[PDB]
DNA sequence: AGGTAAGCTA
RNA sequence: CCCCCCCCCCC
DNA sequence: AGCTTACCTGGTG
């Protein structure tokens, strides 16, 4: 459906502004690492997980 | 192309992360041993530290690369000139073998002619230079 | 990418295909899928030797 | 955990950081070779009431430590953050480092309030060249001494 | 550290210790020479390195058509020009902290919000 | 026999640490004769920690110094200490609770952050 | 207090595991003897500082009458706790000729960190009485109450006997116990001896192995 | 891929005269510390020299191969933060055209 | 290439 | 040297 | 102790 489009690719964007926002709270040092894990691999799995709950 | 020199020359990082005297020694074709680089560039007719280290470390200011090379001058300094250099590489028979195998096989790209020690100097000098930035992590 | 900006941890960038396959990939999206599915066959042939010997 | 603390978080977090592997390496900054020829005072100025607190009163038997010791300091600098994530003393680090060399080494620290963290180190003579001895004993002191925890237990996760 | 080399053979300096006034020296193992030490400070270890972040920042930085631009203006001169890069420290640890190079002044700048940085 | 001479130099610092950080309560909304006397209430009173029942104390006595000796933000509870507040539970207080409320103030932000990131 | 306490507790631990041991081995021990707390062990085997006296520890125990019934020649066992953290030969005599005098069976010693290659050698010294070595640390925690580990049972020479008629079995066909293992070592199993396994089943709820010690 | 060859192999004396003749400063004669900031010019990972003025030095050579003057096929790299310029004659090297 | 388990050189 | 088979599946 | 070194590595046509 023509409305069903609509529903997925604004989950995609709203995914898309939720990774940039956890991009800009890392950018300005304000991120904060999981246990055992680089900042930066902290980021990721935050990122990655975004993204695979959106794909769903 | 002519005859396909293929000699690796391997410029190698001795001790681990956080292990007391970390030396440097490089592996020439025909030299059973690993000498230690300071040696091979007095071979060459850089004699005195600080002109090796000036062909090393280029920023006469980045103490952490100096404090890297510290070891590398002791390891060296039982030997200090070109002959003692020469023959460390092996009498009279090792000098000349070893001078032979710096101008034919050691870095034979560039040049395999003869006076040509700096330009092959500033290359290992470069070589140990990419060693230490990636050691540092840089 | 050469396509791409220096450091550039995007969606976009880092490999995410927003598309479906009825609407179809965008040159990145097929590269990217492309090294995923790469991956794929390479761990098939991987396991079917490794997992033979295994079974004898 | 046992029986009586299965939703005692506190009884895990304590388990946790008591199981937990911790150097003296985790929480140290930068280490430093120094020249103070005296002992009993300091050529840095940031250390003066290092001395004034500890080589100070007490005076356990002074001169004590024959104050015959070393010319040569060595000096740490230890994280602040990292010291209070895996909840650490002054007292207690430098203990670690007093009990491992026994009394051929003379071990003073910053107290944990103090703007900087240091712990100063000198080496007892007993009756020429020490440049060396002091790479020595940083090496071993770095990757060597276990200040909490049990030696393997690398990560501790607590679980629901 | 920033140390020196004996006048005379351009040699290292290795320490040596004047028991008799209390004080450090340097000398030449090559040669005769010796001299008062400038700091007291031999051997400098760190295990936290922080020199390495601003790594080749050359002045044709804003000539590499790779690197992003954003629209942040100058803490110092007060331009809308810039060229960003991360830390140049290859650990794995590392932040991802921006450095931001002005096109217009040629002076580095954070987005770090945790520290009052000024390097 | 031993223990008298190393208890004495205990008390000696504490009436330094009472001559002058007293002036700040006199600077500031509330002489070395009230110091000793003060001073001493702290060297026995930690001895009723030590040696119990039948060694820490000189690490808790450099503690005490430190962080009451400090100021400006330490001063403030300081000054609650001369001033009725127990001079018999702040002796075995010792810890983090004696350091400044602007170290805290970041002790307690670090402290409930490492928790959410290993409680997994 | 400090870390006297820790030390404390742990040879209470370990002391409370040699009674576990001593008793499921056969010997006459009782509960109350066991669940015995630490409050009065403190009160027991402590010095006027309260430091542990462990050559006070050492205690006889005798087999009981259940015991006397499966192994006739069953005799007594000895157990010495040491207060010197390395045992030197000059003191490892001293109890090889308690056992060899008094006539004991066997011989357990409860050592802290080590003994001497040279009083380690004047072990198998006195047959047909036996001696065995246990590091308190090992002790400390009784392996034999884990989840995983179930309930080995020594066998008679007569039930050993019956098994492998039963079965029609030679020696080599029975499934293996390793004679270092830590439940033939809790058990004092010796070579040749058969162990009856009793665990749980998710198929048949009890299945019983059995196991030959090397 | 449709549009990728495989280069031929050059000749890299020219490029180096080139280079010698448009402000190359020939290793043999190079002090680190009189120029820190200097680029390490390499053909065929041969270091020749370095160079002061890099970008002039990249637009000239860019502009000659554009031109047809230095062969198509011959690769040049400025890393400007590596403060490096690399130049390939080499034979077996996979390009496309753009 | 890789994990092992002999086998033995400084 | 290819061929072969390449299940399943994010919720 | 830490080098070296032989042993194997899916199925059919
Ligand atoms: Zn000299
Ligand atoms: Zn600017």
């Amino acid at each position: 459906d023509g409305p069903t489009m609509r529903e997925i690719t604004e989950t995609i964007a709203e995914a898309k502004k939720k990774v940039l926002d956890v991009t800009k709270e890392a950018q300005a040092n304000l991120l904060t690492a999981k246990h055992g894990m680089t900042l930066r691999e902290s980021f990721e799995d935050n990122v990655v997980r975004f993204l695979n709950e959106a794909r769903d | 192309k002519g005859s396909r020199f293929i000699s690796t020359l391997q410029v190698k990082l001795y001790g681990r992360e956080g292990s007391s005297a970390r030396t440097i020694k490089a592996t020439l074709p025909y030299i059973k041993q690993d000498i230690p680089i300071v040696i091979i560039f007095r071979a060459l007719g850089i004699i005195p530290d600080g002109e090796i280290l000036e062909h090393i470390c280029y920023d006469v200011n980045d103490w952490q690369m100096l404090e890297m090379l510290k070891p590398c001058v002791e390891d060296g300094f039982v030997i200090q000139d070109r002959e003692t250099a020469l023959d460390f590489i092996g009498k009279e028979k090792r000098i000349q073998y070893a001078k032979d195998i710096l101008q034919k096989e050691f870095l034979p790209h560039i040049t395999q002619l003869e006076g040509f020690e700096s330009r092959k100097a500033f290359f290992l000098g470069y070589m140990i230079n990419r060693l230490l930035l990636c050691a540092l992590d840089r | 990418l050469p396509h791409f900006s220096k450091d550039d941890y995007s969606p976009e960038s880092k490999g995410f295909v927003e598309n479906s396959y009825l609407r179809g990939l965008t040159p990145q999206e097929f590269f990217f899928h492309a090294m995923g599915g790469r991956e794929g066959l390479i761990d098939t042939a991987v396991k079917t030797a490794e997992t033979g010997y295994i079974q004898r | 955990l046992e029986p009586g603390h299965a939703a005692d978080q506190e009884q895990a977090k304590l388990i946790r950081s008591a199981i937990e592997h911790t150097t003296l390496k985790s929480v140290t900054i930068a280490s430093e070779i120094y020249y103070d020829p005296d002992p009993r005072s300091t050529v840095i100025p940031e250390d003066e009431e290092i001395i004034q607190l500890h080589f100070s009163l007490l005076d356990e038997e002074a001169e004590q430590s024959f104050d015959q010791q070393s010319p040569w300091l060595l000096r740490l600098e230890l994280d602040r953050a990292a010291m209070n994530d895996k909840d650490l003393t002054m007292g207690q680090v430098g203990e670690r480092i007093k009990q491992t060399f026994k009394n051929d080494l003379f071990v003073i620290w910053s107290e944990d309030n103090d703007e900087k963290l240091i712990i100063r180190c000198r080496v007892v003579r007993p009756k020429a060249e020490e440049d060396h001895m002091l790479k020595k004993i940083e090496n071993t002191m770095l990757e060597n001494i276990t200040l909490r925890g049990v030696e393997n237990i690398e990560r501790v996760v607590m679980m629901k | 550290t920033t140390f020196r080399f004996c006048r005379d053979c351009n040699n290292m300096l290795y320490p040596r210790e004047d028991k008799e006034n209390n004080r450090l020296l340097f000398e030449c193992r090559t040669c005769s020479y010796v001299e008062e030490a400038g700091s007291p400070l031999v051997y400098r270890h760190e295990l936290i390195t922080n020199i390495g972040e601003t790594a080749g920042v050359v002045q044709d930085i804003g000539s590499d058509p790779t690197l992003p631009r954003s629209d942040r203006e100058c803490p110092k001169c007060h331009s809308r020009e810039n060229v960003f890069f991360q830390s140049q420290q290859r650990r794995k640890d590392t932040s991802m902290v921006l450095f931001f190079v002005c096109l217009s002044c040629s002076h580095i700048f954070t987005s770090d919000q945790k520290n009052k940085r000024t390097q | 026999e031993k223990e008298h001479k190393l208890r004495y130099n205990a008390e000696k610092m504490f009436s330094t640490l009472f001559s002058k950080f007293i002036v700040p309560e006199t600077i500031e909304a509330k002489v070395i004769s009230i110091s000793q006397e003060f001073a001493h209430n702290l060297e026995e009173e930690l001895y009723k920690a030590c040696l119990n029942v039948e060694k820490i104390y000189t690490e808790k006595v450099r503690s005490l110094y430190s962080n009451l000796k400090d100021k400006k933000n330490l001063e403030l509870k300081a000054h609650v200490v001369e001033g009725k507040l127990p001079l018999n539970k702040l002796v075995n207080m010792n810890a983090s609770e004696l350091a400044n409320p602007d170290l805290q103030e970041f002790k307690e932000k670090r402290d409930k952050i490492i928790l959410e990131n290993f409680i997994v | 207090d400090q870390e006297n306490e820790r030390n404390i507790s742990r040879l209470w631990r370990a002391f409370r595991t040699v009674k576990e041991m001593v008793k499921d081995r056969g010997y006459f021990i009782t509960q109350e003897e066991v669940e015995l707390p630490l409050e009065d062990f403190k009160a027991k085997y402590c010095d006027s500082m309260g430091r542990p006296q462990r050559k006070m520890m050492s205690f006889q125990a005798n087999p009981t009458e259940e015991s006397i019934s499966k192994f006739p020649d069953m005799g007594s066992l000895w157990v010495e706790f040491c207060d010197e953290p390395s045992v030197g030969v000059k003191t490892m005599k001293t109890f090889v000729i308690h056992i060899q005098e008094k006539n004991f069976q066997t011989g357990i010693f409860v050592y802290q960190n080590n003994i001497t290659p040279s009083a380690m050698k004047l072990v198998p010294s006195i047959p047909p009485a036996t001696i065995e070595t246990f590091n308190e640390a090992a002790l400390v925690v009784n392996i034999t109450h884990h989840e995983l580990v179930p309930k080995h049972i020594r066998l008679s020479s007569d039930e050993k006997r019956e098994l492998l008629k039963r079965y029609r079995l030679k020696e080599s066909q029975l499934p293996r116990i390793q004679r270092a293992d830590p439940v033939a070592l809790y058990l004092g199993l010796k070579r040749g001896e058969v162990v009856k396994i009793i665990r749980k089943s998710e198929t048949s709820g009890r299945y019983a192995s059995y196991r030959i010690c090397m | 891929s449709l549009m990728s060859c495989i280069s031929v192999g050059t000749d890299p004396m020219p490029i180096i005269t080139f280079l010698s003749e448009w402000g190359m400063e020939p290793l043999e004669d190079y002090v680190p510390h009189q120029s820190p900031d200097a680029t390490r010019v390499f053909v065929n990972g041969v270091w020749h020299g370095v160079h002061r003025n890099p970008a002039r030095l990249m637009e000239t050579l860019r502009t000659l191969r554009r031109k047809g003057d230095i062969n198509p096929e011959v690769s040049m790299i400025r890393d400007i933060r590596e403060k490096e310029l690399k130049i390939f004659t080499d034979a077996g090297r996979v390009y496309r055209p753009l």
